[PDB]
C-alpha cells in the first residue's frame, strides 16, 4: 500500500505542452485478488521491481528542477533546432549584368553565364532569432516526465505535498483558476 | 521495449521468451515427444512482438496518394495520358498497388 | 525576489520624480546648477516649475511619515506570509485607523524602531533557510531523544549513522523532518517525492546493526528490510564516506554498494546526454532514439 505504491503516470498536454497532472495508474494492475501466498508475494516483487526502474529511469534521463510540472520552461533546457546554415547559390551577380544590358543587349532565358566569368554564393543564417520557452514538445514529454514513484503517499503538511498532481492546479497561483 | 513496463509485462508472458525458453527444459523434452498422444503446446501463451523499430517514419509521410495527369488525347477511338510519378528520396514502391 | 519590504515601502509611496519635500538634497542639488549629467536644466524651466520647486527648497514642507511607516510594516507581515495577500488592504484600512487614533510622540518613534528590525533583525529568516532549523534540526533533535541508545550489536555504527543522518538535513535547506500523527517522516525536498517512513525505518533497522553477512545473499531481504529502508538507506549514501560502516557488516553490503549505484547513473547520465545529441546530428528517428539508448543503460 504505502510501501509499493502503484506510479502516478502523468498525462500530456498538446496545447499548452505542459504536465496535464497525474492520476494514479489505474490501467495495468494485475488482478491478484484470486491468489494465495506463493503469487501474492511474487506479485508484490514484481512491482517493487518497476518502482526501482522507474528510479533508476528518473535519474539517468530527467533534469534535476526543483518544480516538477513548471509552467514555464527556460530556454537551455527545452530542445531547439539549429539546422545548417542555409547556402544560397545566386543565379547572376547583378554587377556586370546591369551594365551587359545598357550596351543594348536584352537578355532571355534562364559558368552560369558566358558574358560574365564569376558567380558569388552566399550563406545566411537559418536558426530562429532568439530561443524558444515557454512549452516542450512531445518528445520531450517521452524523455522528462517519467511515472513518478511516490512513496509513503500523502504524509506531510499541507503545501508539502506534491501539489501538481492534482490535474486542475496552476503551478505559480496556488490555485485552480475555476471557472472564473 | 519501454522497460518501465518489462518485468511486468514478462511475469505474465506479453513480451520475453516463447514457451521453448521459459519453461524448464524437462517440459520441453516431454511435451515435443507426445503431441499424437496428449498434445501439450495449448495452454503456454506463446507471445509475439513487433519490431518497434525500423516501421514507423516520424516525418509526416502518407500512405496513399492519387496522382494527376499532365495531358490527354481525346482520339475518337483512343484516349492518352501520362504521369509524373515520384517519390521523396525515401519511398520505395511495389508498384502492384 | 527583492530582500527588504521596507524598500518596496519606498518604491510604493514617494515620489519618482525629485521632490525638496522629501529628497532636499537631490533637489537642491539641481537649482544650484551643479550636477554631473545635464547640468544646465534648470534655467530653461519657466516661471511655473522653478517657483513650485525653488522656494520648497529653501523652506521644505512639512509631511506626515505615518501613512509610510506602516506599508513599511504591513509589507513586512505579509512577506513572511502572517497576512493572507488578499486582506494587506484590510489592515493597512485598520492600522492606520489604529495609530491615528493614539497617536502619540511615542508611537510614531515606536513604529520607527519596528521598522528597522524587520530590516537588521530579520536576518534570522536569511539565518533559518541556511541552518534549515524550520523543520530539521529541532524537529530532528526530538527524533533523537526519542530512539534507544542501547543497541546490543553495533554500538559504535549506530551513533555514527545518525550522526551521517544529522548532516543530511543541515547541508540541505529544502529537505525537513515533521510531527504528522504518531510517527515521524522525512522528505528530501519540498513540492517532493520519497517520504520515508522515519519510524518504521529504525524500528526496521533496530537488531540489524551487527549481522556480519557473507556476500552470497541478495534474496532473502524481501522478509527482513522494507524497501523505504531500502531508500533511506538510498538518502544517507551520498553523504555517507568510506568510514562510517567500514567492509563487513550487511550495511557495507548496502550502503556501499548504493553509492556505486549512484556512481553508475552519475556519470551514464552524462552519456545520456552524448547520445540524445546525436541523433539529430546525423539524423535518427526520435521514436526510436530512446528505446534502445535506455536498454544499453539499464
Amino acid at each position: 500500500s504505502k510501501e509499493i505504491p502503484t506510479p502516478y503516470m502523468w498525462s500530456y498536454q498538446p496545447q499548452m505542452g505542459l504536465a496535464a497532472g497525474a492520476s494514479q495508474d489505474y490501467s495495468s494492475r494485475m488482478n491478484w485478488l484470486s491468489a494465495g501466498p506463493h503469487m501474492i508475494g511474487r506479485v508484490n516483487g514484481i512491482r517493487a521491481t518497476r518502482n526501482q526502474i522507474l528510479l533508476e529511469q528518473a535519474a539517468l534521463t530527467s533534469t534535476p528542477r526543483s518544480q516538477l510540472n513548471p509552467p514555464n520552461w527556460p530556454a537551455v533546457q527545452v530542445y531547439q533546432e539549429n539546422p545548417a546554415p542555409t547556402t544560397v547559390l545566386l543565379p547572376r551577380d547583378a554587377e556586370a549584368e546591369v551594365q551587359m544590358t545598357n550596351s543594348g543587349a536584352q537578355l532571355a532565358g534562364g559558368g552560369r553565364s558566358s558574358f560574365t566569368p564569376r558567380q558569388a554564393y552566399l550563406t545566411l543564417q537559418s536558426s530562429s532569432s532568439q530561443p524558444r520557452s515557454g512549452g516542450i514538445g512531445t518528445l520531450q514529454f517521452v524523455e522528462e516526465f517519467v511515472p513518478s514513484v511516490y512513496f509513503n503517499p500523502f504524509s506531510g503538511a499541507p503545501g508539502l505535498y506534491p501539489d501538481d498532481f492534482i490535474p486542475n492546479y496552476d503551478a505559480v497561483s496556488e490555485s485552480v483558476d475555476g471557472y472564473d | 521495449a519501454t522497460p518501465s513496463m518489462m518485468p511486468q509485462w514478462s511475469y505474465m508472458h506479453i513480451a520475453g521468451q516463447d514457451a521453448s525458453e521459459y519453461l524448464s527444459p524437462g517440459l520441453v523434452q516431454f511435451a515435443r515427444a507426445t503431441d499424437t498422444y496428449f498434445s501439450l503446446g495449448n495452454k503456454f501463451r506463446n507471445p509475439t512482438v513487433a519490431p518497434t523499430h525500423d516501421v514507423t517514419t516520424d516525418r509526416s509521410q502518407r500512405l496513399t496518394l492519387r496522382f494527376v495527369p499532365v495531358d490527354r488525347e481525346d482520339t475518337a477511338y483512343s484516349y492518352k495520358v501520362r504521369f509524373t510519378l515520384a517519390v521523396g528520396d525515401n519511398r520505395v514502391l511495389d508498384m502492384a498497388s | 525576489q527583492q530582500v527588504d519590504p521596507a524598500m518596496l515601502a519606498a518604491l510604493q509611496s514617494q515620489p519618482s520624480g525629485v521632490t525638496p519635500s522629501d529628497d532636499w538634497a537631490a533637489a537642491m542639488d539641481r537649482i544650484l546648477a551643479l550636477t554631473t549629467r545635464n547640468p544646465e536644466a534648470f534655467r530653461q524651466q519657466p516661471q511655473a516649475n522653478r517657483f513650485s520647486a525653488i522656494l520648497e527648497a529653501v523652506v521644505p514642507s512639512r509631511t506626515n511619515p505615518t501613512h509610510e511607516k506602516v506599508l513599511a510594516i504591513v509589507n513586512a507581515l505579509t512577506e513572511s506570509k502572517a497576512i493572507r495577500k488578499d486582506e494587506a488592504g484590510l489592515i493597512y484600512n485598520a492600522l492606520l485607523e489604529r495609530v491615528a487614533r493614539y497617536n502619540s510622540t511615542n508611537v510614531q518613534a515606536n513604529l520607527d524602531r519596528l521598522t528597522t528590525d524587520v530590516r537588521e533583525a530579520v536576518a534570522q529568516r536569511e539565518r533559518f533557510m541556511h541552518d534549515t532549523n524550520l523543520g530539521s534540526q529541532v524537529a530532528l533533535n526530538a527524533f533523537l531523544s526519542t530512539l534507544p541508545a542501547n543497541v546490543p550489536r553495533g554500538q559504535e555504527d549506530y551513533v555514527s549513522f545518525i550522526s551521517a543522518l544529522r548532516l543530511l538535513v543541515a547541508e540541505v535547506p529544502q529537505s525537513e523532518v515533521y510531527q504528522s500523527g504518531p510517527d515521524y517522516f522525512f522528505q528530501t525536498s519540498r513540492q517532493g517525492l520519497q517520504t520515508v517512513n522515519l519510524t518504521q525505518a529504525f524500528k526496521n533497522l533496530q537488531g540489524m546493526w551487527g549481522v556480519r553477512a557473507p556476500v552470497g545473499d541478495r534474496a532473502t531481504i524481501s522478509s527482513l528490510l522494507t524497501p523505504n529502508t531500502r531508500l533511506l538507506l538510498l538518502l544517507i549514501a551520498p553523504f555517507t564516506n568510506s568510514s562510517t560502516i567500514s567492509r563487513d557488516s550487511y550495511l557495507g553490503h548496502l550502503i556501499t554498494l548504493y553509492r556505486e549505484a549512484i556512481g553508475q547513473t552519475q556519470v551514464d547520465e552524462q552519456t545520456f546526454q552524448e547520445i540524445t545529441s546525436v541523433s539529430r546530428a546525423l539524423g535518427q528517428q526520435d521514436t526510436g532514439s530512446l528505446e534502445a539508448t535506455l536498454n544499453f543503460l539499464l
